[PDB]
């Protein structure tokens, strides 16, 4: 759904650090609101 | 059932109402605990923002574990950058309390072992946003989440930024 920097925790590689900008944050909201 | 993205630490949200009647410790109410961006979303979509709830409250955002107390073990030898807002926009205000909670749960701070929590003040005359630090007595930390403070809240010039030790604080 968004994103994802190398070293950063994904699904996918998930041992990337668990780190996470304003903005990558903010795009994890919108899931929920956006939805019916 | 769709995964959640799992947050570096478990944190705690505070939540504290004034009473004269009371002592400090007993004004404190633990709300609840999260590890995941959309937990700590679901929470946030329901609970009162900082320029909602009744004046001489607080939220604080801790680890787990650590009570936002200067008596904790935690915060024993600690501090916090503290940041006083002289009247101004609600949105201004709640958006800056979000900014810190995103700088936490999103481990925005190189020294992420070093960071306690965050509380924010609603007294009317003068709100405060602090983050309360590990080890008060290392300047070099204290200092690295001082500059990261300033960049990442983008806060102005002439916004007070100020660090204080609990031992002093206590005074
Ligand atoms: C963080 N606090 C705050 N506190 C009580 O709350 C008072 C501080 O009020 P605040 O919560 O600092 O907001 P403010 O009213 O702005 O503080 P001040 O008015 O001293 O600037 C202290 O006088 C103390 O009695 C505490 N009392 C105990 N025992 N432990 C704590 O960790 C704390």
């Amino acid at each position: 759904i968004i994103n994802y920097n190398e070293g950063q925790w994904s699904p996918n590689n998930p041992s990337g650090k668990k780190q996470y900008d304003r903005e990558q944050l903010l795009q994890l909201r919108e899931v929920k609101a956006s939805r019916i | 059932p769709h995964m959640k993205h799992p947050l570096m630490n478990v944190w705690t949200l505070w939540y504290l109402e004034n009473d004269r009647s009371k002592s400090w410790e007993d004004m404190q109410n633990e709300i609840t605990s999260f590890d995941t961006v959309e937990d700590f979303w679901s929470l946030y979509n329901h609970i009162k923002p900082p320029s909602e709830i009744k004046l001489g409250s607080d939220y604080s955002l801790f680890k787990k574990n650590i009570r936002p107390m200067w008596e904790d073990a935690a915060n024993k030898q600690g501090g916090r950058w503290v940041i006083t807002l002289n009247k101004s926009s609600k949105t201004d205000l709640d958006n800056l309390w979000l900014d810190v909670l995103l700088c936490l749960i999103g481990e925005a701070f190189d020294h992420s072992d070093q960071i306690c929590g965050a509380v924010i003040n609603i007294r009317g005359k003068s709100n405060k946003i602090s983050i309360w630090t590990a080890d008060g007595n290392n300047e070099e930390a204290a200092l690295e989440i001082g500059h990261k403070l300033r960049d990442a809240l983008r806060l102005g010039r002439n916004n007070s930024l100020q660090y204080q030790l609990h031992k002093d604080t206590m005074v």
